[PDB]
RNA sequence: UGAGGGAAAGGUGAAAAGAACCCCGGGAGGGGAGUGAAAUAGAGCCUGAAACCGUGGGCUUACAAGCAGUCACGGCCCCGCAAGGGGUUGUGGCGUGCCUAUUGAAGCAUGAGCCGGCGACUCACGGUCGUGGGCGAGCUUAAGCCGUUGAGGCGGAGGCG
RNA sequence: GGUGGAGCCUGGGAGUGAGGGCGCGAGCGAUAACGUCCGCGUCCGAGCGCGGGAACAACCGAGACCGCCAGCUAAGGCCCC
RNA sequence: GGGGAUGACCCCAGGCGGUAGGGGAGCGUUCCCGAUGCCGAUGAAGGCCGACCCGCGAGGGCGGCUGGAGGUAAGGGAAGU
């Protein structure tokens, strides 16, 4: 109505995936990254299309 | 009432204070000074000069008629350890802990009287 | 907008901390001792919750079988009776007849011992 | 007049004193439903049926109170596994009035 | 949303009750209005957050420890997120927060806090000054007659620098410009209170 | 040597009104008295946690074997009018610390003495996909200009189809 | 026949590419290896959660949502722990 | 799947071990709109407890002691979370 009332719909706010945090209850040490190699060590996976 | 005054930096370790003072406890105030005018330690010249002020502020300042005390509790706490350098061997220092100690006694009367 | 740790893990610390109570030195004052201890305090306190259950089963076999035994029949003897004549109704659960008043019990005995054939 | 009563699976030597707590009933706080199947009549009377046939005990109920906190914790060593659920089971507290029959 | 508006009778003119397809009932949705609300609250922001990190610390690029055979945990520099006093990796750069919306969302959002504020029939559009020379005094004197006693957040907006003066410091009322009238004020205050050169504007903005 | 490296260290009280004075004590240190809303607000003195060191009370341990716990029975003590609850384990039963790396760890593989604090998946410019909106064969602004200095419009060079 | 966390197409998103045990069909080995490498299946990995096998991941049973002082069973046992 | 008062409340059937992962729903901290407002010496943040209440939870309320002046709804956003 005025303010404090108005909401954005409530399908598009994702809550940013806040990926490397807590080790149980959501994803733990590794962010998406697998134990070992290119993937996991910085910077890495160098040219995926190429 | 308890009567009690402090020790407050007293630059002694309180490890070598407990031994003076854990065997005077339960003992009356003149048993206490003549136990602790004999023994042998560094402690028992900081612990019986607290125990003249303790009985002395027992004496003046609460009237607790002095014949009638003896020691309720008596514990020595630790302060501020001064952190000095002992020098070993190959260069390397170690830092050393010469500490402080809180000789702390309540006076307690003999009974209800 | 920094936003520094402050109070939330010194309540968590002290959520466990406060949580843990009773313990052996310095896994019941350190906080990185009680949390090791209450996730085995956990596991435990699920399996012996699921090993209670039969624990007292094995102790109610072994009162029912001390019970019926000087009337002339084992445990073998007297469940065959139970479970083919119809009168299920100790199920094991009933040991305080055979342990309190006896007399009932006994005429249960009597009820088992005619259900052999 | 002590009995054997059958609710939820679990059964309990019940005397006209009082009882212990059984199952979640269906029941209002200030009404009285009847616990139908029952065992082993107290003076005299024994049973050889699982239902007497005859005689049963109609328990008015009190309420459903709040129990205790059982916690439950899984925990799986080098798996990175821990879960921490809390469980609370509901009861229905009644008394006995008689048994009839 | 309505056709209905209050008009405030100066001197002589009396009561009328324009009319705009915008201010005319239709849909409308708070969503669109949210939007506005964040964007304007968006490009509010200065954006003055500036840590230094490694590449800036003022400290220096030497090994504290040899690699090997000394005892202690491997280091590189005093700068940096372990040796506490170096700058933290990833703290807040200076950094842009503009971001253009359409104008058809900007102008549909305008010309939907006034639907909402014509749907409660909560605004109050006057033509001027209807006392003596604007001063607050002289002001609250007028509004007191005009429905206004301050118990409720009024938006003033017109194109007089006198009225604004005279109403720029009452604690319940917000006064504007009337090319500079937004959708946010509106938002924050619950009655609208312009004038013919106000609504003109703001019919020759919303098209 | 030098080029250079490079710290920690804020908080009494509204007002020092910073404890006159008596006593013990060489002094330090206090005990009283007094000022003070508060003196565990006493001079590196606001709040003052945890590790750590003690003192006093309840329980239990000198014939019992364990990653130290959980469950059960009982005894003792303390709350509550009672129902019930809280601390302890004498015994029984069951039980191979956490994480990493691993085909595989309680591992006689690595890291951790304990506590408190710092810290690790963002951002600029773009691409792809999904989602919430606006418009629709159209959509759309950048740089810059005009406005109070927490207010918006102007601005089709341009881009996609 | 088969409505099932069955399938088929498109798009987004990872991880894996050191495996191992067991039974069978095999090669090398010495018809030796808890040895190496394939295939057919299972299990562990990822079910070091449970019962038995004294203890033990792959030998057997069984696929742990939680709770109860309820029963029936699978493998294995019924002299006592 | 149904009663479809569309019930976002109850019935029926099936399912609910799990690493790397994929997805969904929530809690807490700093600051901001709400805030020229509200709470606060009859006591705010913080510290020590609770055998109290709610929640499958990160936790949130309420009661007691200390403390002496700040904290901030509901509905949302930005992260040095
Ligand atoms: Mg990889
Ligand atoms: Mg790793
Ligand atoms: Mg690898
Ligand atoms: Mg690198
Ligand atoms: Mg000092
Ligand atoms: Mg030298
Ligand atoms: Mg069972
Ligand atoms: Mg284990
Ligand atoms: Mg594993
Ligand atoms: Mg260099
Ligand atoms: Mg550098
Ligand atoms: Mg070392
Ligand atoms: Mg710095
Ligand atoms: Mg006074
Ligand atoms: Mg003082
Ligand atoms: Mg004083
Ligand atoms: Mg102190
Ligand atoms: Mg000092
Ligand atoms: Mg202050
Ligand atoms: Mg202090
Ligand atoms: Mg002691
Ligand atoms: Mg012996
Ligand atoms: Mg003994
Ligand atoms: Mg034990
Ligand atoms: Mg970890
Ligand atoms: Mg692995
Ligand atoms: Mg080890
Ligand atoms: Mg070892
Ligand atoms: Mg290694
Ligand atoms: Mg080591
Ligand atoms: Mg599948
Ligand atoms: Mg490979
Ligand atoms: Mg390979
Ligand atoms: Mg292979
Ligand atoms: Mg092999
Ligand atoms: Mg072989
Ligand atoms: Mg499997
Ligand atoms: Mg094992
Ligand atoms: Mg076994
Ligand atoms: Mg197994
Ligand atoms: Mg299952
Ligand atoms: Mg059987
Ligand atoms: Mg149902
Ligand atoms: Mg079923
Ligand atoms: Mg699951
Ligand atoms: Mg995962
Ligand atoms: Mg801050
Ligand atoms: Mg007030
Ligand atoms: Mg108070
Ligand atoms: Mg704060
Ligand atoms: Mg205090
Ligand atoms: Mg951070």
């Amino acid at each position: 109505m005025k303010l404090s009332d108005l909401r954005p719909n409530p399908g598009a706010n994702k809550r940013r995936k806040r990926v490397g945090r807590g080790p149980g209850s959501g994803h733990g040490k590794t962010a998406t990254r697998g134990h070992k190699g290119q993937k996991s060590r910085s910077g890495g996976l160098k040219d995926p299309r190429r | 009432m308890e009567a009690k005054a402090i020790a407050r930096y007293v630059r002694i370790s309180p490890r070598k204070v407990r031994l003076v003072v854990d065997l005077i406890r339960g003992k009356s105030l003149e048993e206490a000074r003549n136990i602790l005018r004999y023994t042998n330690k560094r402690g028992a010249y900081f612990v019986a000069k607290v125990l003249e002020s303790a009985a002395a502020n027992a004496v003046n300042n609460h009237d607790m008629l002095e014949d009638r005390l003896y020691v309720k509790a008596a514990y020595v706490d630790e302060g501020p350890a001064l952190k000095r350098v002992l020098p070993r061997a190959r260069g390397r220092a170690d830092i050393i802990k010469k500490r402080t100690s809180h000789i702390t006694v309540i006076l307690g009367e003999k009974h209800g009287k | 907008p920094r936003a520094k740790t402050g109070v939330v893990r010194r309540r968590k610390h002290k959520k466990i901390l406060k949580l843990a109570k009773g313990y052996w030195g310095l896994r019941s004052k350190s906080f990185r001792k009680a949390r090791e201890t209450l996730f085995a305090a956990g596991n435990y306190a699920y399996a012996h919750r699921k090993r209670r259950k039969r624990d007292f089963r094995r102790l109610w076999i072994v009162r029912i079988n001390a019970a019926c035994r000087q009337h002339g029949l084992n445990y073998s003897t007297f469940i065959h009776g139970l479970k083919k004549a119809g009168i299920e109704v100790d199920r094991k659960n009933l040991a305080d007849l055979a342990v309190r008043e006896p007399q009932v019990f006994a005429e249960l005995v009597e009820r088992a011992k005619a259900a052999q054939g | 007049m002590f009995a054997i009563v059958k609710t939820g699976g679990k059964q309990y030597r019940v005397e006209p004193g009082l009882k212990l707590r059984v199952e979640k009933l269906d029941a209002e706080p200030g009404a009285t439903v009847e616990l139908p199947v029952l065992l082993l009549g107290g003076e005299k009377t024994v049973v050889g049926t699982p239902v007497v046939e005859g005689a049963s005990v109609v328990a008015e109920v009190l309420g459903h109170g709040r129990g205790k906190k059982i916690l439950v914790s899984k925990f799986k060593a080098k798996v990175q596994y821990r879960r921490k659920k809390g469980h609370r089971q509901p009861y229905t507290e009644l008394l006995i009035k008689e048994i009839r029959g | 949303m309505k056709e209905v508006a209050v008009y405030q009778i100066p001197v002589l003119s009396p009561s009328g009750r324009r009319e705009l397809a915008a201010d005319l009932p239709a849909e409308i949705n708070p969503h669109l209005l949210w939007e506005v609300v964040r964007w304007q609250l968006a490009k509010r922001r200065r954006g003055t957050a500036s840590t230094k990190t490694r590449g800036e610390v003022a400290y220096s690029g030497r090994k504290i420890w040899p690699q090997k055979h000394t005892g202690r945990a491997r280091h590189g520099d005093i700068g940096a997120p372990i040796f506490v006093g170096g700058g933290v990796v990833f703290g807040p750069k200076p950094r842009d927060y503009s971001y253009t919306l359409p104008k058809k969302v900007r102008k549909k959002g305008l010309a939907m806090a006034v639907a909402d504020r014509a749907r409660e029939g909560k605004l109050l559009l006057v033509e001027a000054f209807a006392g003596v020379n604007g001063k607050t005094k002289e002001f609250l004197a007028w509004a007191k007659e005009a429905g206004l006693d301050g118990s409720e957040s009024v938006l003033l907006v017109t194109g007089n620098e006198l009225v604004r003066r005279a109403a720029r410091n009452l604690p319940w009322v917000v006064t504007l410009a009337p090319e500079g009238l937004n959708v946010y004020d509106i938002v924050r205050t619950e009655r609208l209170v312009m004038d013919l050169d106000a609504w003109e504007v703001f019919q020759n903005r919303i098209g």
